[PDB]
């Protein structure tokens, strides 16, 4: 009997009871999410006490066997996450500092609501009326009076918890045997044992930075066309060599430039492709999207899903009683149960939701052979790619005119397609620069390039060489503005998106280059395409057992790092970028003096 | 019928036994699983797990994990005078022909 032969038989015993307690936990976090009730809560309070309780315990069990004479290797990759220290390799004093200055940053952010606008009796709330006024508005005074009191006061009350947090977090991944906990995060990516493909932590650094180089020019361009559609409305404010504030970047981080498209068309007089009307006007209630969804979804080649699925997820509004969250969420209970959380509208924009919703519900049913510590993707960012090329299979005009929700006389020309294109490119390409820097900025933070006396300098000349844009107001070290992100105060990975787009493109044009379409890639379609199916099920079902260095030719034929098929997807939009941006200078640099 | 709200932790499952079994065997052994070199010394916490797990069953299960009534029937063939028949039956007599 050696450390594996006993190993295996201990994770087995694990596999059960952590499947038990998951199945348990996530039926109260079901209930919870569907039903708002104190009862639910004291079971949010039971469940991951003891599921908290039992991981501890069993990764303590699991401390003692040891990862090197072990030769399997998924009994390798479980066993090292089962002996991840966590919070636990600190002190006690300090583990509970570190978990309340966590809570009390998440309740900073969640409550954060800005008073300063005339009497305090007007206190405008975060979520609904922040977001919202500055969504849709024309006013440079009232943005940047609205920028400056919620940077403010956000930054005001968070720099020194922000201290402690940020060497907290260094000092305990020094003490996990890591470097960074940067480093720990690009722990998660962690692929070793496997002999030509391997990889590594601090990969991670390099892994984003010379794609980017090789994404920064179209993104120039599109940088470039906005600006060139914002000193129409924005007059004396603007210029094209210093671009723009950051304050008008959509939404409040410059996450989202979707905000921005009608103040960016690319022509007004023929609106966007729009279906809520033919949706409407036949009746299609709320299953009814459903059953479209797993037809399409079967006429991939994807399995049926159980009834089980159909008689439990709530497919509804919750009503005025029985008060619910309205998230899209794809819950994966365990034991063959997966369920659907979403409050169903009429919309185009709830059609995609859906379809992304139960792509990942068709990516969870594939791997639940695995065993329970491989019931996930083998990165991160494995789900959201499969979501959404699921939604994009749905969002192309060709599946609308499949699925009977178009006129058969309507017609595709170029000017639909570019304006899908750029639509597109407000929702791709708008994430990524902001991804890319927050996450080198969080790793040469944390790993200690950066010293504790300037954080702030260093993030507005950053920012200037890859976001491009101008600090709104000229700003000192006091604040505390980039930990004001929900990714940031609530200690969440960022690179997951990057990871997201880069790999889903990959496997868009390498399922519709395997479904025999002619064509450009922006119309690529799984339509009646089972060839495809099964190739995108040998990788939905394999999971967390093969690594993800592996796993990504055996759809696409590559093993690193890729920006080729994001190129190929948007060339058509880059050619005519090229064309028309012709009168208006190119490039950003730090020649605007404020 | 079976599976109940609560947790059906009443049908318990076997996961480890130190050899493979013989067809129409019955083992009711809950004893302790020696996974380490080291003895246990009775009911110990590392490396000696129980063997019997349960089931735990629900209602709300999809078809793979609910909870299957399955009965086995086997004929034997032994050369003994045989007990079980099937049920051979008649039709009605007649009178007087050939």
């Amino acid at each position: 009997s050696t450390i594996e032969e006993q190993a295996k038989t201990f994770l087995d015993k694990f596999n059960h009871e952590a499947e038990d307690l998951f199945y348990q936990s996530s039926l109260a976090s079901w209930n919870y999410n569907t039903n708002i009730t104190e009862e639910n809560v004291q079971n949010m309070n039971n469940a991951g006490d003891k599921w908290s309780a039992f991981l501890k315990e069993q990764s303590t069990l699991a401390q003692m066997y040891p990862l090197q004479e072990i030769q399997n290797l998924t009994v390798k990759l479980q066993l090292q996450a089962l002996q991840q220290n966590g919070s636990s390799v600190l002190s006690e004093d300090k583990s509970k500092r570190l978990n309340t200055i966590l809570n009390t940053m998440s309740t900073i952010y969640s409550t954060g609501k800005v008073c300063n606008p005339d009497n305090p009796q007007e206190c405008l709330l975060l979520e609904p009326g922040l977001n919202e006024i500055m969504a849709n508005s024309l006013d440079y005074n009232e943005r940047l009076w609205a920028w400056e009191s919620w940077r403010s006061e956000v930054g005001k009350q968070l720099r020194p918890l922000y201290e402690e947090y940020v060497v907290l977090k260094n000092e305990m991944a020094r003490a996990n045997h890591y470097e960074d906990y940067g480093d720990y995060w690009r722990g998660d990516y962690e692929v070793n044992g496997v002999d030509g493909y391997d990889y590594s932590r601090g990969q991670l650094i390099e892994d984003v930075e010379h794609t980017f180089e090789e994404i920064k020019p179209l993104y120039e361009h599109l940088h470039a066309y906005v600006r060139a559609k914002l000193m129409n409305a924005y007059p004396s404010y603007i210029s094209p060599i210093g671009c723009l504030p950051a304050h008008l970047l959509g939404d409040m981080w410059g996450r989202f430039w979707t905000n921005l498209y009608s103040l960016t068309v690319p022509f007004g007089q023929k609106p966007n492709i729009d279906v809520t009307d033919a949706m409407v006007d036949q009746a299609w209630d709320a299953q009814r999207i459903f059953k479209e969804a797993e037809k399409f979804f079967v006429s991939v080649g994807l399995p049926n899903m159980t009834q089980g699925f159909w008689e439990n997820s709530m497919l509804t509004d919750p009503g005025n009683v029985q008060k619910a969250v309205c998230h899209p969420t794809a819950w994966d209970l365990g034991k063959g149960d997966f369920r659907i959380l979403m409050c169903t509208k009429v919309t185009m924009d709830d059609f995609l939701t859906a379809h992304h919703e139960m792509g990942h519900i068709q990516y969870d049913m594939a791997y639940a052979a695995q065993p329970f510590l491989l019931r996930n993707g083998a990165n991160e960012g494995f789900h959201e790619a499969v979501g959404e090329i699921m939604s994009l299979s749905a969002a192309t005009p060709k599946h609308l005119k499949s699925i009977g929700l178009l006129s058969p006389d309507f017609q595709e020309d170029n000017e639909t397609e570019i304006n899908f294109l750029l639509k597109q490119a407000l929702t791709i390409v708008g994430t990524l620069p902001f991804t890319y820097m927050l996450e080198k900025w969080r790793w040469m933070v944390f790993k200690g390039e950066i010293p504790k006396d300037q954080w702030m300098k260093k993030w507005w000349e950053m920012k200037r060489e890859i976001v491009g844009v101008v600090e709104p107001v000229p700003h000192d070290e006091t604040y505390c503005d980039p930990a004001s992100l929900f990714h940031v105060s609530n200690d969440y990975s960022f690179i997951r998106y990057y990871t997201r787009t880069l790999y889903q493109f990959q496997f868009q044009e390498a399922l519709c280059q395997a479904a025999k379409h002619e064509g450009p890639l922006h119309k690529c379609d799984i339509s009646n395409s089972t060839e495809a199916g099964q190739k995108l099920f040998n990788m939905l079902r394999l999971g967390k057992s093969e690594p993800w260095t592996l796993a990504l030719e055996n759809v696409v034929g590559a093993k690193n790092m890729n920006v080729r098929p994001l190129l190929n997807y948007f060339e058509p939009l880059f050619t005519w970028l090229k064309d028309q941006n012709k009168n208006s200078f190119v490039g950003w640099s730090t020649d605007w003096s404020p | 019928l079976d599976s109940k709200p609560s947790g059906n932790y009443n049908y318990l499952y076997r996961l480890f036994r130190k050899s493979k079994l013989k067809p129409f065997e019955r083992d009711i052994s809950t004893e302790i699983y020696q996974a380490g070199n080291k003895p246990c010394n009775g009911v110990a916490g590392p490396n000696c797990y129980s063997p019997l797990q349960s089931y735990g069953f629900r209602p709300t299960y999809g078809v793979g994990h609910q909870p299957y009534r399955v009965v086995v029937l086997s004929f034997e063939l032994l050369h003994a005078p045989a007990t079980v028949c099937g049920p051979k039956k008649s039709t009605n007599l007649v009178k007087n022909k050939c």
